[PDB]
C-alpha cells in the first residue's frame, strides 16, 4: 500500500526490494504517463522511474 | 545450524512477549529482531521432505513488517502477527525434521538436508540471536576446541548386560565359585558365590573382583553404595554356558567382607574407598573395580552350623554381593538419561516415517548396540541429531 | 487468569534486578513495568479468604511511582521499593490461595474466587507482561484449541494396585497357575506362575499375558525393561480371593521366555518388541500388552531334575516375571511426578485450613482415587489449581 | 559475594550475546555492563591460590573498553572480545577454587579468601547485576531473615544405617522378636519378624514399631509407601550384637496389618494415613513414626499349617515389612540430592590439590559424618561454599 | 466453517423475504449482506468432489450486484435475483457433501476438502452473518473451551444387547438362577428368575443385580420406571452359553421387592429411589444401577401353592423384572435420537456415491460398533460431519 507506506514514514522494504531487483506490486492511485514510440519503448524507459 | 536456532528463539519469544494489553517497551527489542528476521528470509524459497514417507514441501517468503507505533498492543496488532508467526513454526518443524532423518559417515557434523545447506550462507547470518540454550552453548565451544560438559541424572552409560562365569565348575554342577552381575542403564548388581563356604581356602577366605571398563570418560560423579545384591538372592535355575543344560542357585547370604572400590583413569588409581558405604564421588574415572572377599564365619550357632558340612553335599550356598548406582555426572560427549527426551525425539520421527536403514546408526536406533560400539564417527552424528531435536522441542512439544 | 502470572512476573524481577548500586540501564524497562502496574491497581479494592479457616483481609493500594533519575541505584531507591514490594508480594499469596481451595463443576476452567472474577475485566488487562513459564504457555495454547504437552519425569500413571488371578485352582491349593502384578507409580511387576512346571501342558509351554489400560495418551516414552520381578520371588502365604483362607507359594525361579511387548493405540499396534530388553522407546501408545511364556527345559542336570517331579507333591513351584518402568514420558494432560512439587502445594493448603469436602475432588485428594475416575471434569479443576499453583512458587517458596 | 556472582553473570551472557553478525540493538545494554566492569576493576591487583597445592597467582588488569559504533557485529569485534572475556574467566575459576577450599569457625557465612574480602568493598558495588539463580536469591532473602526455600528430588536426608533390635532373645537364637530397617539416602525399609508367629501372643498379634527423627525440618514432601520391604526377605546368616556368634533368618512373608504412618513436628501429629499405600504427601514435619502389626491368619489350608507348629522347631519365620520413600520435598538449609553435582565440586577441588583437614568439615567431606552431626556451625560452611560452587558451574562444567 | 454457515443463512434468507410485492424496508439489510457476499465471491474459483461416484465439477463467480432503488420489489426484480440464488444454492449442496464424505484420524476438527479449506482464509472472513442455530452455536462455544450442551428426545445411548447370565446352572438345566437383558436404544429391561421360587435361601429371599455404564455423562434427564418387564414375560427356549444346547423357560410373575435404582458419578450416589415409580429425575450421572429382589409369598391360595413345591420337578418358573426408559436428556458430545435426522444424512450420502471404508469410521455407518468404542478421535469426526450436515438441511431438505 502506497498510502500506508506515505503515513509511517519508514521505509525499509521499499528500499531493499528495489535495490536487490525483487518482484513487486505497487497498489496505489497513482497518474500516469502515456506514451506512443517503439524506440522508447526499445529504450526501456518504464523500468527508470 | 546456528540460524536455525536464532529463527526458534525469536519465535518462541513471539509468542510469548507479543501479547494483548501489554505495554510497548517491553516488546520494543523484540520487533526489530522480528522484523529483520523477515527483511532477510523474503524472496528466497526452499524444498525439505523427500526421503521415506516424509512428504515434499515447498517454502515461500513474501511477509510485510510488523508496526512500531503502538502504545499498548491491542487485538488487531496481536491477530496480524499470529498469521505470520504460524507460517514460520510450520517451517522450523519440517527443516528439523528433515535433519533428524538424515545421516553421513564422512563428516556427520556438517549439515546433511538441503534447507540447511542453504541457510549455512553468509546472506542469512544477521538472523543470528542469542546462543543460551545448553546444547547450542556446548555447539560453539566445541566448534572452536574448547572444553564442554553435558550435566546428566542417571546417565546411561551402560549397555544392557546379564551373564556370569565359573571359576570352578564340574558336568554335575554341585560345587561351584565364581560371579554373576547385571550392568544395565546406569546401576551395577554384583554377586559372588561359593558353595563349599570357603572350607578348604587358605585362611577360609576366598576372593572376588569384577571390573567395569567404560566407553567414555564420566567427571565429578555422585555415586550410591550398598552392601547387597537383591537381585541374586532368591533360588533360580540357570542354564549352562553353551545351553546344553540348566544348573540349581540356592543362596544364603553373608555380609560383604573388606570392599573396596577403585576408580581407574588409564591404569592410575584416582579414587579408592575401603569399608564406606553410602554416597561417595568420583572425580575423574573412566574404569570401575569391584573387589569383595568372603570370609566363613568362626563362631557360629547351632542353627548355623547345619547349613555349612565339610562332605560333599551342600544344599545352602553361600553368597556375597554389592550394588552400585550412578545418581548424576557429567560427561563431554552425548549420552541418555532419565530425565530429558531428546532420545524419544529422535526414534519417534524415524518409526513414523517408514526411514530405511542408513550407514552410521543401528537398525531402530537400538541404544545398546549404539553405546556398545560408540564410534567417533557416530558420536559427530548423535550431537547433530540430538542438537536439531533440541531446537524443535522449543516450538513443537 | 493470564494478569495474576504477569503480577507474580514483575514481582520476582524487582526483588532480582532492584538491587544496590547497579546501573540504571539494567532496570530501565522494568521500572516502566512496575509504573504502570501501580497506576493501574490504584484506587481498588479487593477481599479475599472465607472458606475454612481462611481468614478474610481487605486489601487496598495507594502507592506512589518510583523515580527515573538515577544513574545508579543507592540504597534510598532500594529501601523504598522494598516496602511496596513486600504488600503486593502478600496480596498474590492470598489470591493463590484463595483459587487453589475452590472448585465448581459445571465450569472449572473459570475463576472461581472473588479476586480473581475481577482482575479479569479488561481494565487490568494493560498489566499483562510476557507469558514463558511451562504453565502459563499451555494455558494459553490450549485456550485456542492448539496442541499442547507436558514433560515428566517419572509420572504417576498408573493407580495403585496389587492383585492376583488363578486360572486354576482347587480348595487344597497346591496345584496352581497363574499371574501377579503390582502396578504402582510409574512401574509395573508382573509375574507368572505354574506349579506343574508344563509337565502335562501341550509342547510343555505354559502361555501368560497381562493387559494394562491407560487413563491418558503418552508420547514419546523411555521405558526399561528387565526380565525379572524381584517382588515375587521370595517364599510368601498369600490370603484366598474372598479372604477365607491362606495359601503358601514357594517360588523357584525360571527365564522368561518369548517375550512380547506391544504398545497399543485404539487397538492398533503401535510399536513392539520381541526379546529384547533394555532401553526401548514408544512413540504414541494408550495400552501395554506384556505377554511372555514359560517352557520346561529339556535337559536338566541330576540337581535340577529333583525339583520338578511328575506325580502330585510339588515343593518347588515355576516363575516366570517381568518388570517395566518409564523414565520419562510427554503427556498432554496434567499429571503428578516425581520431579516437581505442585502436587504437594495444592494439598498442603487444604489440610492446613481446614477445608470441607467439595463435589469434585476426592477426600484428602487421593491420588490413586483421582487418577482412577480421571473424569473430564475433574481435568479442567487439577489444571486451574496446578496452575495457580505454579504462580504461586515463584514468590513464595 | 553479591559482586563474584555479578562477574560470573555478564560473562556468561558476553559469551553468548556477543556473536558474530547479529545486529547490535540486542547487544546494547550488555555492552554498558561490560564497559562498565572493565572501568571498576582497572588498576586493581589480586592474588588467589597458596593452600595445598594450590598454586599462588597475581592478577592484574589493565584493557580497553568496546566500542559502541557498529550495526551488525563483525569477527573483528567478536575476536577482539573474546581475548579480554578469556582473561577474566580464568580469574573467577581461581577465587571461586580459593574460597571452596577455606573454611572458619566463628564466623563461617564470611568470606575467607583474600581476593573475596577485597572485592567486597563499597568501591566494587557498581558491578552489581541482577541476582536470578536460586543459591543467590537464597543468599539475598537469608541474609534479611526473610523465609528461604530449596527445591530437592530425592534429597540425602537419611544418613546410612543398617541394623537390628530383637526384642526377645536367648544364645540359642532361635525364638527371637524385633526389627530390622536400613536407612539410607532418602529410602527406609523396615521389617518386623516373629518366630513363633505369634502363637502365644494374647489375641494372636503382634505389634511393631520404627521412629525415625529428621535432621532438619521438611517441607511439601512427596512420599511413596509399599507394603514390603524386599531387602529383608531372603535367608541371610547375621552375626551377633557384639560380634561373637552368627544367627539363622529364613523368612516367609505375610502382609502388614494395620499400619498406621505419622508424621511429627515437635511431637504434634501433622498428617497421618491408615492403611493407605501409593503415593501420599507430608505438608510438614521433621520425625516419621511407622507403625505395623504381625496377625496369625486364623485360617489354614493344609499346606499353610505345617509351617506354623505349636512346638518349639521353627523352621520357617514369619517377617512383615514396609517401604517409603520421598521423591521430592522443599528445605530451608542445603543438602544434597539426585539431581544436581554441587556436592560433587567441592570433593573434588579438595580431592585433586591435597588438601589438609581444617576444624569443621569432616576428613573426606564424608556426607554420612557430616549429616550425622549436622551443626549450626557446618550449615553456614556448607551454603557459603555450595553457593560458590553454583557461581562457578555458570563459567566452567 | 464459520463462513460456510454464513454462505447458507443468508440464501435462506434470500429465498423468503425478496418475494414479490414486498415493502422494499423489510430487505433494506439483506441486500447490504447480499450484495457483500457477491463482492467477495467473485474473481475466485472452486473444485468439489473427487472420492467415490462423487463427481468433480468446477465452480466460477461472476455476478452482478443487486438494485437498491424501489420502493416495493416487482417480478424483474425477484426473478433476476432467482437466477444468482440458484447458482449459490449448488454450490453449497456440493460443498456439503465434499464434507461429509472425508475423514482424518490425527485432527477431525480441521476442514477436511479442498474448498472448505480455501473458504477458511481471512479474505472471506466479511461474509460472516449471525450464528444463532443450535449447532453452530455449540461450534463456536466449544472452540472457546466454554461448556456446552445438546438438548435430545430418546438419545441412542445404549447399544444394541441381548444377553443373560446364570449364577446357578447343571447341564440338565432345571434349576437356574440369573438375570436377563434388552438394551437398546433408550430403554433398559432386565429381569431376574429362579427356579425354585426361595424355597432354601435364607430368609426366603433372593437378590438380583444389573449395573449399566453408561458411555458419555449424561445431565437432567427425565426417567420412567416401571415394574415390569414385558419382553421376559412369555415362555421361550433359550440356547446355551456356548451354542451347544437348548434350554426351556417357563415364567410366572410376582412384583419387584425392595427395588433401589442409584445414579453414580465416578462412584458417587448423586441420586437414589427406593420403590418409587413412575416419573424420576437424575441430575448428573454415567453409572446406572438397578437393584431389586424376590421374595417367596408368605400366605399362598390352593391355586397358588400347587405352582410351587418342596421337591424337584418346577414347572412354573418365578420372574421378576423391571423396565426404565430415558425420555429427554441433555448430554455434551453429540449422539443420535429419535426427533432429528442428522445421522440419517449423512449416512444417505456415503451410500449412494459407494464411498471406500476409511481409517475412523466402522464400516457402514453401524450406530451400534460406533457407540461401543466412541473414542475421542471418533467424537471430533462426528461432530465435524453432523455439523455440515445441519447446514445443508437448511437449503436443501
Ligand atoms: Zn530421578
Amino acid at each position: 500500500n502506497l498510502e500506508e507506506l506515505m503515513r509511517s514514514g519508514d521505509y525499509a522494504q521499499i528500499t531493499n526490494m528495489l535495490l536487490n531487483n525483487q518482484p513487486v506490486a505497487l497498489v496505489g492511485a497513482l497518474p500516469f504517463i502515456t506514451d506512443s514510440s517503439v524506440i522508447s519503448l526499445i529504450a526501456k524507459l518504464d523500468a527508470t522511474v | 545450524m546456528d540460524v536455525l536456532y536464532s529463527l526458534s528463539k525469536t519465535l518462541k519469544d513471539a509468542r510469548d512477549k507479543i501479547v494483548e494489553g501489554t505495554l510497548y517497551s517491553n516488546v520494543s527489542d523484540l520487533i526489530q529482531q522480528f522484523n529483520q528476521m523477515i527483511i532477510t528470509m523474503n524472496g528466497n524459497e526452499f524444498q525439505t521432505g523427500g526421503i521415506g514417507n516424509l512428504p515434499i514441501r515447498n517454502w515461500n517468503f513474501n511477509f510485510g513488517l510488523l508496526g512500531t507505533t503502538l502504545l499498548n498492543l491491542d487485538a488487531n496488532y496481536v491477530e496480524t502477527a499470529r498469521n505470520t508467526i504460524d507460517y514460520f513454526v510450520d517451517f522450523v518443524d519440517n527443516v528439523c525434521m528433515d535433519e533428524m532423518v538424515r545421516e553421513s559417515q564422512r563428516n556427520g557434523i556438517a549439515p546433511q538436508s538441503d534447507s540447511l545447506r542453504k541457510l549455512s550462507a553468509i546472506k542469512f547470518k544477521r538472523i543470528n540471536f542469542d546462543n543460551s540454550s545448553e546444547y547450542i552453548e556446548n555447539w560453539n565451544l566445541q566448534n572452536r576446541r574448547q572444553r564442554t560438559g553435558f550435566t546428566f541424572h542417571k546417565p546411561n552409560i551402560f549397555p544392557y548386560s546379564a551373564s556370569f562365569t565359573l571359576n570352578r565348575s564340574q558336568p554335575a554342577h554341585d560345587n561351584l565359585m565364581g560371579t554373576m552381575w547385571l550392568n544395565a542403564g546406569s546401576e551395577i548388581q554384583v554377586a559372588g558365590f561359593d558353595y563349599s563356604c570357603a572350607i578348604n581356602a587358605p585362611a577360609n577366605i576366598q576372593q572376588f573382583e569384577h571390573i567395569v571398563p567404560l566407553r567414555r570418560v564420566l567427571t565429578t560423579a555422585t555415586i550410591t553404595l550398598l552392601p547387597d545384591a537383591e537381585r541374586f538372592s532368591f533360588p533360580r535355575v540357570i542354564n549352562s554356558a553353551d545351553g546344553a543344560t540348566t544348573w540349581f542357585f540356592n543362596p544364603v547370604i553373608l555380609r560383604p567382607n573388606n570392599v573396596e572400590v577403585e576408580f581407574l583413569l588409564n591404569g592410575q588409581i584416582i579414587n579408592t574407598y575401603q569399608a564406606r558405604f553410602g554416597t561417595i564421588v568420583a572425580r575423574n574415572f573412566d574404569t570401575i573395580r569391584l573387589s569383595f572377599q568372603l570370609m566363613r564365619p568362626p563362631n557360629m550357632t547351632p542353627a548355623v552350623a547345619v547349613l555349612f558340612p565339610n562332605a560333599q553335599p551342600f544344599e545352602h550356598h553361600a553368597t556375597v554381593g554389592l550394588t552400585l548406582r550412578i545418581e548424576s555426572a557429567v560427561c563431554e560427549s552425548v549420552l541418555a538419561d532419565a530425565s530429558e527426551t531428546l532420545l524419544a525425539n529422535v526414534t519417534s520421527v524415524r518409526q513414523e516415517y517408514a526411514i530405511p536403514v542408513g550407514p552410521v546408526f543401528p537398525p531402530g536406533m537400538n541404544w545398546t548396540d549404539l553405546i556398545t560400539n560408540y564410534s567417533p564417527s557416530r558420536e559427530d552424528n548423535l550431537q547433530r541429531v540430538f542438537t536439531v531435536a533440541s531446537i524443535r522441542s522449543m516450538l513443537i512439544k
